[PDB]
């Protein structure tokens, strides 16, 4: 990992900016987790293609999804905030954040 | 094709996702505890993604042992 | 994170092919060159100054404003965090890795 | 192309696009005073382009 990335415990947070949603259906080996005809952005459960289905609470507008990249995590829509999933690699060693792009 | 195993689910898959069709299991059926496929009792294990037999998993867990 | 009025922003692409589509960014890029490069200046292929012994899948840094020291293999990237002069925005473009 | 430079003897092997573009080699870029059809110019850092010297002040490498 880069020097500024955040860890929590031993799990990596790796911050991946697209210019917009249609750029992550050709980033493999992650576009495979996403499933692309949901509205808002979701986070795994579980390891499984399309498994990012789950839908983060009260997220930041330009937030785009999150892949755990090991184990498993309760599996709920609407009960768990970004920073709330960031607790809960539950032995993940990456937690993969993508994010929309935007100046300001 | 759409589908889940469970005996006697005749979901629409209208509250499913691409991941439920995949692994031929409905949403509700995906964390309900004791389910039947085909006479035999089961539960879909979160871990694997594939259903087992109940003697895989220990008391009131979602993933096999 | 901030040196003066200046924001540090830390920016990881999938590629550095993903950079093309970004802008203002790809107008000032020159993905020609070999090793991460600063800009000096604002204007089209600005990033050409070659950022000293530079870290592993760093791929450039572009100040948002004004003018800066411009020389090859003599400013690390820390070095560089303090050369902002103005600038409101220092933006540092790295490759992601699996780990 | 080529530089602006009154008898300028660069080629632009060892130059980056930046240069090229902007009619300037990498050497005259820098250079606190040089000629452009005979008039006194000076390469501006901040605008990237040549102007007449009397619009810098003293070793400036941008314009007033
Ligand atoms: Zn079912
Ligand atoms: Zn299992
Ligand atoms: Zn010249
Ligand atoms: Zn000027």
């Amino acid at each position: 990992g880069a020097p500024h990335e955040e860890r929590v415990g031993d799990m990596r947070i790796v911050n991946i900016t697209f210019s917009d949603i249609n750029s992550i259906k050709n980033f493999q080996p992650f576009s495979q987790y996403f499933d692309f005809t949901l509205t808002g952005p979701r986070y795994n459960g579980n390891i499984a293609q399309f498994a990012m289905i789950w839908k983060i609470k009260n997220p930041p507008h330009n937030l785009l999804g999150v892949f755990f990249d090991n184990n498993t995590r309760d599996d709920e829509d609407d009960k768990y905030t970004l920073e709330e999933l960031k607790q809960m690699g539950n032995g993940a060693k990456n937690m993969y954040i993508f994010w929309q792009y935007e100046q300001k | 094709m759409p589908i889940c195993l469970v005996d006697g689910c005749d979901s629409d898959f209208s509250n499913c996702r691409e991941y439920h069709k995949r692994h031929k299991v409905c949403d509700v059926h995906s964390k309900t505890p004791v389910v039947t496929i085909n006479g035999h009792k089961q539960r879909f294990c979160q871990q694997c993604s594939r259903f087992h037999a109940l003697e895989e998993f220990d008391e009131g867990k979602r993933s096999c042992r």
